[PDB]
């Protein structure tokens, strides 16, 4: 029944920054280090970063280090960087169980970047089948932004779903997808169809009418 | 030394779960395999393990419905696992024991739900009609059952800025995700390739460079 | 040889 608590998640960081994740065991790890650090970052598996609590593991920067012993481990990020977002969780074993900390996600915070939009009307098969998805894209932006979808001018409220890309591992920017679903009759019961998304005072908007495509 | 998950899929409550991992260059004989799950969005779940003599470990809550064996002629650990709920909806994972806990399988998606099986349907993004024409171009793939669905361009030769978005899961309970490719205006065509293992459908679609017709090649669509 | 020694005791 050991149980394995690391720092509280979100951990927010400036590029450049060092992190800590402190991982505490209510029990010694079998032979006080056997204790492993994961990285996982959205969409993709984990990967161990360290193992045997200080080793390195293989082509894993040198920004990473391990550290500590039977109930108390420690993972440092020096000089923390875009690639380094992620969530971390520290894995230990035991007598007879293995276990994994809940995790401690890790938020770099990047230089700021408007994004750019672009928005996508439904083809004509799409059109055909009588439900019409559209879609938007806000590209390689910091911080975060929020979407509208104006028809006709008009703000919508229901039919829209929100996607959001992981941190660039080079620049820390998300990207999103933003849908407005309808029927087909009410597709072509509008001309306008705008996507407006909006990064603190500034918006950055991208428009087509129905009946140029 | 490798590790193959196998087995997953959809399910309906109450069914049983039958997972194989199917292990390379190494010897069962000398190592612990584990089993470990992640629910959408959540963390990391040991689950149990079999040890390099063959007997079985089990967190309380897996104990009294899980079964973890091995065939070690045949290079397979399997988990068995009774009486599927939803919440054991996740992605299950073998791993190959040790201090060195490296060497994971792929994971493989468990998908329990009521709801029946459903094919992908795929749709070109391109720019509206109108504009002076590099262009970003793409493909929604919706109204799919279960989780995943694979998007590759041009057969994965292309990959230099593609972005493939999170799914979503509709209130359908159906899934959608688009994904989007950025490409040089005088480049050739573009074509995403997607995939649905559950339902071992392929789906591709040629995208075209806007919606306005081109005056070359055929003429299906007629506005109306 | 094992790899697994967390499991086993020697006695």
């Amino acid at each position: 029944a050991a149980v394995l608590t690391q720092t509280p998640s979100p951990v927010s960081a400036a590029v450049g920054s060092t992190v800590t994740i402190n991982c505490q065991s209510s029990q010694s790890v079998y032979s006080k280090n056997w204790l492993s650090w994961f990285q996982q970052k959205p969409g993709q598996p984990p990967k161990q970063l360290i193992y045997s609590a200080s080793t390195l593991d293989s082509g894993v920067p040198s920004r990473f280090s391990g550290s500590g012993s039977g109930t108390q481990f420690t993972l440092t990020i020096s000089g923390v960087q875009c690639d380094d977002a992620a969530t971390y969780y520290c894995q230990g074993t035991y007598g007879d169980a293995s276990a994994f900390g809940g995790g401690t996600e890790v938020v770099v915070k990047g230089d700021p970047v408007a994004p750019t939009v672009l928005i996508f009307p439904p083809s004509a098969d799409l059109v055909a089948t009588g439900t019409v998805t559209i879609v938007c894209v806000a590209n390689k932006y910091f911080p975060d932004v929020t979407v509208t979808w104006e028809v006709d001018g008009t703000t919508q409220t229901t039919g829209i779903e929100n996607s959001k890309t992981p941190q660039n591992s080079a620049d820390c920017t998300y990207n999103l997808s933003s849908t407005l679903t309808l029927t087909s009759t009410q597709y072509n019961s509008h001309k306008e169809y705008t996507c407006k998304v909006t990064q603190g005072t500034t918006s950055v908007v991208q428009s087509f009418n129905r009946g140029d495509c | 030394q490798s590790l193959e998950e196998s087995g997953g899929g959809l399910f309906k409550p109450t069914d049983t779960l039958t997972l194989t991992c199917t292990v390379s260059g190494f010897s069962l004989s000398s190592y612990s395999i584990r089993w470990v799950r992640q629910a959408p969005g959540n963390g990391l779940e040991w689950i149990g393990a079999i040890g390099s003599g063959g007997n079985a470990y089990y967190t309380s809550w897996a104990k009294s419905r899980s079964t973890i064996t091995r065939n070690t002629n045949e290079n397979t650990v399997t988990l068995k696992m009774t009486s599927l709920t939803v919440a054991d909806t996740a992605t299950y994972f073998c791993a190959r024991g040790g201090i060195n806990f490296g060497i994971w399988g792929p994971g493989t998606l468990v998908t329990v739900s009521s709801g029946q099986p459903k094919a992908p349907s795929v749709f070109p993004l391109a720019p509206c009609c109108g504009d002076t024409p590099t262009v970003t171009l793409g493909c929604l793939v919706k109204g799919y059952l279960p989780e995943p669905v694979t998007v590759t361009w041009n057969s994965g030769t292309l990959t230099n800025g593609v972005r493939t978005f999170p799914s979503v899961r509709q209130s359908s309970g159906l899934y959608s995700l688009s994904s989007v490719v950025s490409v040089t205006s005088s480049s050739q065509p573009v074509t995403c390739n997607v995939a649905h293992p559950a339902t071992n459908t392929k789906v591709d679609k040629t995208v075209a460079p806007s919606t306005c017709s081109k005056p070359g090649g055929s003429h299906h669509h007629h506005h109306h | 040889p094992i790899y697994d020694i967390n499991y086993y005791t020697s006695e």
